[PDB]
């Protein structure tokens, strides 16, 4: 692991930056390689965390991925 | 003419060559169905190439096709589809320089 | 919301518009409102948004083209849309928004596709041929060519697309005198001298002649091919009894005659909308008339059949002529 | 006139299967020759889901 | 000019080629007057 | 509608003109050239015929009495 972020978050209403924001966060995961660490899958922010990640490996998929 | 009409002079003498073929192959075809009208009799193989190639620049031009007076009109509209096709090919040699280029950037080409 | 709040006066203009200027999408978007009006309906997004566009609310209906899952698809399913309707003269003022929506969205989905082709060729031209029920069974290309909308097809992508369709399985960037030289003589395809894009053998053999370049190419030179013949029989193999040689000349008219039926039967409307298409049949039919006059063998009428094969000579040059015209 | 050769280009490619000259023997072998959702599939879903991404970022 | 009649296709090209010069000649002649001028400042000159 | 109706409209303050028979004398092209007055004199040209209709529905209508009838 190059580098590994952890978060915390229980629901919560999404932003119209926040997205982004967390967009970013799971560009830069991708791009460094990394591990996430979230609590449980009640979904909210975590489950917009997924969705990120889901859509990110197909976007591009080619070398390295990203793990939950 | 060297200057800023050397493009256009470039470009037209290549479109008129193009008509100039057109013009040869549509004589060819011209001759090919005029011998065949009219003469019959000939089977030579020597005289039909002088025929068919050198005998419809004569009638244009020379010293030396209506034998039948039934079917004149499909020929009057044959003759003037092939002035419509040699028209156009020859007005599109005249204008087509004018297409491809950019008037902003004319000066440096 | 189609029996209740549909303005009364966009559905009397869409009645003309389905009248009047029939389009094959807009007969089946009429059949799904009348439906409506009177399990249904799959894709209930693209009715929706179809609703939003027919009332020109502009700022509603780009909210909810988002959502929609197919979105360069319907955005040029709604330019089309919008081109039928602006036809419509019975009401000036609406027709004028009408259409500046319809460009908005062409010009929308234009840059909507180039973003998608930027980052991987192989799904977007995937993507391109996509076929939905949601609208008449219509992809992107289709669609884009019933709407009229230059801007579409003149980019990029669709352009490299469409153009390597027209070479096929032939590798591009081969000059063109390398594939001619290769059409001439067989062996040369085999060894390496033209090159391929990607029991193996025989494949590269097949696929150098079923790509339309090469086949138009071949077409061309054997019609060259067919004049001379025709030319040397009429000259001086014109006899009493037809030869062999011009029972093989009336065998290739008729493969012509074929070929000219396929083209009846695939895009009727068209075809004749031009003097050239018109000109070529009219020219085997009348050869159909010289072999009348030719077979009763009678010298009256022989000659005659004679001056009628000349005069489709001439017919036939001038069709040859219009090809390399339109090809240079 | 790119269209405008998009749709001639199209025509022809439509139109052209084979050599001229053995062109008869397919007919006559097509002439004697001669229930789908748009959305059910999943690799049919795949790429409207690779588009929707695409989407977002043009958004 | 035709008293031989061997050399009769050399000629027919050569008039082709005569021809072509003549006529390019004639619609440079014609065109000319476009490519100098600037259409924003016609007026003045 | 009363756009078209103020647009033949006449007063005595000048010369009993309207405001076409005005804009044809002034030569002033850009008051014909908009959409509104050409779309008033297109509905004049074809008259009370409906527009929309394909001209060789016209024509053929010309040709036979009948058709006009029928609807
Ligand atoms: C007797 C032998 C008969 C042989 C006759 C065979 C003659 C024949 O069929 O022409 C094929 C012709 C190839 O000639 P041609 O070199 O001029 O083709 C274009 C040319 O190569 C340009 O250079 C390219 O653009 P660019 O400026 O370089 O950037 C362009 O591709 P693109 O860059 O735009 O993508 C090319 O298309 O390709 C056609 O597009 C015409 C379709 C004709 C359809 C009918």
């Amino acid at each position: 692991t190059p580098n590994l972020v952890i978060s915390v978050t229980k629901n919560f209403a999404l932003k119209p930056r926040m997205r982004k924001i967390f967009s970013r966060l799971i560009y830069i995961a991708q791009s460094k390689g990394a591990w996430i660490f979230t609590g449980g899958t009640h979904y909210g922010l975590m489950k917009y965390i997924g969705e990120v990640v889901r859509d990110n490996t197909i976007s591009r998929s080619s070398e390295e991925n990203v793990v939950a | 003419n060297l200057g800023p009409k050397i493009i256009m002079l470039q470009r037209m003498m290549i479109d008129v060559f193009f008509f100039l073929f057109l013009f040869a192959v549509w004589m060819v075809a011209f001759g090919v169905a005029r011998q065949g009208i009219l003469r019959k009799n000939e089977h030579r193989w020597e005289w039909i190439f002088r025929s068919v190639i050198y005998e419809p620049y004569l009638a244009m031009f020379g010293q030396y096709p209506r034998f039948p007076e039934w079917i004149t009109i499909p020929l009057v509209c044959i003759y003037m589809l092939s002035t419509n096709i040699l028209l156009v090919n020859l007005l599109v040699a005249m204008f087509g320089y004018t297409v491809g280029s950019v008037q902003e950037n004319n000066d440096q080409v | 919301l189609y029996t209740n709040n549909f303005s009364s006066l966009v559905f009397k203009n869409l009645q003309i518009a389905k009248n009047s200027y029939n389009d094959a999408l807009l007969t089946f978007v009429w059949k799904m409102v009348e439906d409506f009006r009177r399990p249904i309906t799959r894709h209930p997004l693209q009715a929706l948004f179809i609703w939003s566009v027919l009332q020109n609310k502009k700022e509603l209906s780009k909210v909810i083209w988002e959502q929609t899952r197919g979105c360069t698809l319907a955005a040029l399913g709604a330019s089309k849309l919008l081109k039928s309707m602006a036809k419509v003269k019975n009401d000036i003022n609406a027709a004028g928004e009408s259409e500046e929506l319809a460009n908005e969205y062409e010009t929308r989905a234009v840059e909507l596709f180039t973003e998608c082709y930027s980052n991987d060729e192989d799904l977007a031209e995937q993507l391109l041929t996509y076929s939905c029920e949601a609208w008449g069974g219509s992809n992107c290309l289709e669609l884009a060519v019933e709407a009229r909308d230059q801007q579409f097809i003149a980019q990029p992508g669709v352009q490299n697309f469409l153009s390597k369709q027209w070479y096929g399985e032939i590798s591009r960037d081969t000059k063109n005198w390398k594939i001619i030289l290769c059409l001439f003589f067989f062996p040369l395809i085999g060894c390496g001298f033209i090159s391929f894009r990607k029991k193996k053998l025989f494949l590269y053999y097949v696929s150098f002649f079923t790509s339309p370049f090469v086949v138009f190419s071949w077409n061309v030179i054997f019609y060259i091919a067919f004049l001379l013949l025709f030319a040397y029989v009429l000259l001086m193999d014109f006899q009493k009894e037809p030869t062999a040689l011009e029972i093989i000349l009336y065998v290739l008219v008729f493969i012509l005659l074929c070929d000219e039926v396929r083209q009846w039967y695939m895009n009727g409307s068209k075809y004749f909308s031009d003097l050239w298409n018109v000109m070529d049949t009219l020219a085997i039919f009348y050869f159909i008339a010289g072999i009348v006059f030719r077979l009763h063998s009678d010298e009256s009428s022989w000659y005659s059949g004679r001056v009628i094969f000349c005069l489709d000579y001439i017919v036939f040059t001038l069709r040859l002529i219009h090809i390399f015209t339109v090809s240079r | 006139w790119k269209f405008q050769r998009f749709f001639l280009v199209q025509e022809y490619c439509s139109r052209l299967t084979i050599p001229f000259p053995f062109v008869i023997f397919a007919y006559i072998f097509m002439v004697m020759r001669k229930p789908s959702v748009c959305c059910s599939r999943n690799e049919d879903n795949e790429i409207l889901a690779w588009e929707a991404v695409m989407k977002e970022n043009y958004l």
